[PDB]
């Protein structure tokens, strides 16, 4: 996962 | 009288802002996955009965003007208004490709005194963006 | 006769203030994809808060971020609904 | 298996961020008096978001400041519900 | 789809009724708050809460109160409610002596910090200002 | 009316  | 009156010619506008690519100066990464967001969303909100419009890689100026002009349209025969923001964000703020702009300024265009044709009508904002850097570790 | 200018807004944030929000490069973000999934199934028969509450449950329960996952080991997220609505909202009839 | 630490909270603010909230020395504050009356009539049979939505409406519709008011003059107020709840909440059964 | 309410108790209800404030704070007496508090007391009592009303609390006191409740055993409680009646600015609320952040008051009840209210609703009702803007209305 |  990546983050906004 | 406990529900919003939905008897209008159309349900209303759905604005989707699909920010994926950002100027390097902002230090923000490509938001891989956002297209599938945007793509589930228009199919979804179309199916409810919205008039859906998808904008891509908007500048802050673009984002403001766009929502401003939407505020200024005639929503008289519309039941409600929906806006979905897909971008990077920090607390109280959301990213254009160009930089950051506050959520308040974006939404204020639709306040009752500034968009009289959505008066007494629900105004929906869905926000996919970070609001800071804290992480949630869970429990049990 | 009059109505507050800030009334009849609803904000459905993907996460709580101060916190991070998760997006999967293959699939999309947790919040949206939970949101759509529940709207596809119940948009036409549930009140908006019910829908969004159910979205809160799914993002909270159905999602974790895995252990082999670097940067962010088994992490959690909860969305955040802000309602200034003055009536129940159904998307039909 | 796990649950976010920020989950299952609900905040019922008397007003929206940035704004003031009103209180009458004789009778009490707008939000509390609307809240109680709605709880008095419906606390055990309506879901909490329904309750708080009805409270939003009363504060939004039933209250003004006359104009004869020396400091504020015909004003209006809208409350603000923040829900990180994951289920519907009923206060009975 | 609903929270499980099958418990011995609905839960604890804390009402903080700040009325009189230290002159250092520069803030007026909150006339009317008593009619709030006792109307609040009957309602939440009638719901089934175990309600206790604390008056003119300091910031340290307010912290202590919520910290202590955090630490109680809520195993037989369905939920928790806290009601704050005071002066306020955005994100912060007034004690008798000054301001304290609302986050700090509520953080004690985070799932990792209060395991007996896990998966249980935690309700905060807040009558206080959140800034200085006025809403003029329309129509 | 007073403000909080």
């Amino acid at each position: 996962v990546e983050i906004x | 009288t406990y529900q919003y009156n939905m008897n209008f010619e159309k349900l209303g506008k759905c604005i989707i802002i699909n920010n994926k690519n950002f100027d390097k100066v902002t230090g923000m990464g490509v938001r891989n996955g956002t297209d599938k967001d945007a793509e589930a969303l228009f199919k979804c909100f179309r199916s409810l009965g919205f008039d859906v419009i998808v904008y891509n890689d908007c500048s802050c100026a673009k984002m403001q003007d766009l929502l401003k002009k939407a505020s200024e349209e005639d929503h008289t025969n519309a039941a409600c208004f929906a806006c979905i923001l897909l971008s990077h964000g920090e607390e109280n703020v959301i990213y254009g490709k160009d930089g950051v702009t506050p959520i308040k300024d974006l939404t204020a265009h639709f306040r009752g005194d500034r968009c009289k044709t959505l008066l007494e009508k629900p105004k929906l904002f869905f926000i996919q963006a970070c609001r800071g850097t804290e992480l949630d570790d869970g429990i049990q | 006769y009059k109505i507050p200018v800030e009334a009849d807004f609803l904000f459905a944030y993907s996460t709580v203030p101060g916190y991070v929000s998760y997006r999967v490069p293959g699939r999309g973000s947790w919040f949206v994809q939970a949101l759509c999934s529940i709207l596809e199934e119940h948009g036409k028969d549930l009140e908006i808060m019910q829908i969004l509450t159910r979205v809160n449950d799914r993002v909270a329960r159905h999602f974790e971020s895995d252990s082999d996952d670097p940067h962010f080991h088994e992490k959690k997220q909860i969305p955040c609904v802000v309602s200034m609505l003055t009536k129940e909202l159904y998307f039909s009839q």
